[PDB]
């Protein structure tokens, strides 16, 4: 499937409104460095480990000849 | 690239059934009983596995 | 999300031929809110006409009535016609003293 | 019987055409008793219903500002949710929200709502709970979470469970003369030969308040839910409702059809035959 998928990183801070910054998600790191983004912000671009593989493994499979996925990424506080 | 062989065996006969080679282009011996194999990687991702 | 108006013809009283009465057309359970409504007397447009407030559901739809004094009689022909954004040409429902 | 009140705000944009319209209307049991519209000439909350417990024209001109604030924080949040979901600045959005309480025959709480919708969809609303909030995008879960973090829920109920019954209680008990009357329905069976061997029996509910009422047409004493056709209850123009229930029926054998009528007005249920 796709090797990288871009996503919109989404303010939570109240005021910021909605603005939307972009990102990306590069699920498979891969031999090497990764590939150059010089137009991300260094914080919105992930390199994804995933020790379960249900991300990789959903992105994996993807059709092929398919639309990109919509993405977006936030900010995230646990709480109860 | 990769290469997929199915045989059979019974009774002291034996048969190549199906060979393939995937990603490699050359010459195979035909295939017997109108038997097809879905043999090809599930993606061409530049790095494994 | 877009819903089409749901449209009823009827009167305020059972009709009655030579009594007065009120044809009343409730467009309801339409989305956005900007609807446009006519009552018809034979094809021709009815010029004094009354409705209400727009209304608000809980579900999110808008509805409104639309009023008018009339004396129905035989021969005489009463109908709805409602324009939406949801409608690719008015819809004109025929107003039958039993429905 | 089991009464309510509602208030809703929507907030339509115009583009080319001026701000964004605002509109504020109260409801108890479906019925408006105060209004705000930007579009009015002289944009005030207004009483619509006489038995509001007026206060003195400073009352409403702090509500009044209290609207005219409301309507600038709708406008904010339309832009913001026109550039969250990329849409263009050509076309019309609204943003509505709805807060309100229902009360029992009893005048105990029964369901407290406070939900917000973008163009007619849910975008977050309090649960049945009064705890916690359900959000599907993420937009939605930002301010689900803002909130959860600050605790609003706590005041939203506290609101709902306090001011909102205590003011629908005053509104039933200054408005008993019609918040809280019955008229019966007037019912009547109408016959209508639709075919050669069928034909068709209406049973007509008119001039009922509340619009709670139930009809049902049982052949054989039993319930006949197969092919009852309906309309959705309707005003009749002077604060009452009319409805009728369609069955289709073989040709001399409506002698074994029932309408059953069910209504606060009625003492007892009611059966017609034609
Ligand atoms: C909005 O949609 C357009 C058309 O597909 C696209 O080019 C643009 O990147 C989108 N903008 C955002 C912020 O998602």
């Amino acid at each position: 499937g796709p090797a990288v998928i871009e996503c919109w990183f989404v303010e939570d801070a109240s005021g910021k409104g909605l603005a939307k910054r972009p990102g990306a998600l590069l699920l498979r790191q891969g031999p090497g460095e990764p590939p150059p983004r010089p137009d991300l912000d260094p914080e919105l671009y992930l390199s994804v480990h995933d020790p379960a593989g249900a991300l990789q493994a959903a992105f994996r499979r993807y059709p092929r000849g398919a639309p990109a996925p919509h993405c977006e990424m936030s900010r995230f506080v646990p709480l109860p | 690239p990769f290469g997929l062989e199915w045989r059979r065996q019974h009774l002291g006969k034996g048969h190549l059934l199906l060979a393939a080679t995937p990603g490699l282009n050359g010459q195979m011996p035909a295939a017997q009983e109108g038997a097809v194999a879905f043999a090809a990687w599930d993606d061409d991702e530049p790095w494994g596995p | 999300i877009q819903r089409t108006p749901k449209i009823q013809v009827y009167s305020r009283h059972p009709a009655e031929n030579g009594k007065s009465n009120f044809l009343n057309c409730y467009v309801s359970g339409f989305h956005p809110s900007d609807i446009e409504v006519d009552l018809l007397k034979n094809g021709e447009r009815i010029e004094k006409v009354e409705h209400s407030d727009l209304s608000f559901s809980k579900d999110w739809s808008f509805y409104l009535l639309y009023y008018t004094e009339f004396t129905p009689t035989e021969k005489d022909e009463y109908a709805c016609r409602v324009n939406h954004v949801t409608l690719s040409q008015p819809k004109i429902v025929k107003w039958d003293r039993d429905m | 019987g089991s009464h309510s009140m509602r208030y809703f705000y929507t907030s339509v944009s115009r583009p080319g055409r001026g701000e964004p319209r605002f509109i504020s209307v109260g409801y108890v049991d479906d019925t408006q008793f105060v209004r705000f519209d930007s579009d009015a000439a002289s944009p005030r909350e207004e009483p619509r219903a006489p038995w509001i417990e007026q206060e003195g024209p400073e009352y409403w001109d702090r509500n009044t500002q209290i609207y005219k604030a409301q309507a600038q924080t709708d406008r904010e949040s339309l832009r913001n949710l026109r550039g969250y979901y990329n849409q263009s600045e050509a076309g019309s959005h609204t943003l509505q929200s709805m807060y309100g309480c229902d009360v029992g025959p009893d005048g105990r709480l029964l369901r407290g709502h406070d939900q917000y919708a973008y163009d007619g969809k849910d975008y977050i609303a309090l649960n049945e709970d009064l705890r916690s909030w359900t959000a599907a995008d993420t937009a939605a879960q930002i301010t689900q979470r803002k909130w959860e973090a600050a605790r609003e829920a706590e005041q939203r109920r506290a609101y709902l469970e306090g001011e909102c019954v205590e003011w629908l209680r005053r509104y039933l008990e200054n408005g008993k003369d019609k918040l809280e009357r019955a008229d019966p329905p007037k019912t009547h069976v109408t016959h209508h030969p639709i075919s050669d061997h069928e034909a068709t029996l209406r049973c007509w509910a008119l001039g009922f308040y509340p619009a709670e009422i139930t009809l049902t047409w049982q052949r054989d004493g039993e319930d006949q839910t197969q092919d009852t056709e309906l309309v959705e209850t309707r005003p009749a123009g002077d604060r009452t409702f009319q409805k009728w229930a369609a069955v289709v029926v073989p040709s001399g054998e409506e002698q074994r059809y029932t309408c059953h009528v069910q209504h606060e007005g009625l003492p007892k249920p009611l059966t017609l035959r034609w």
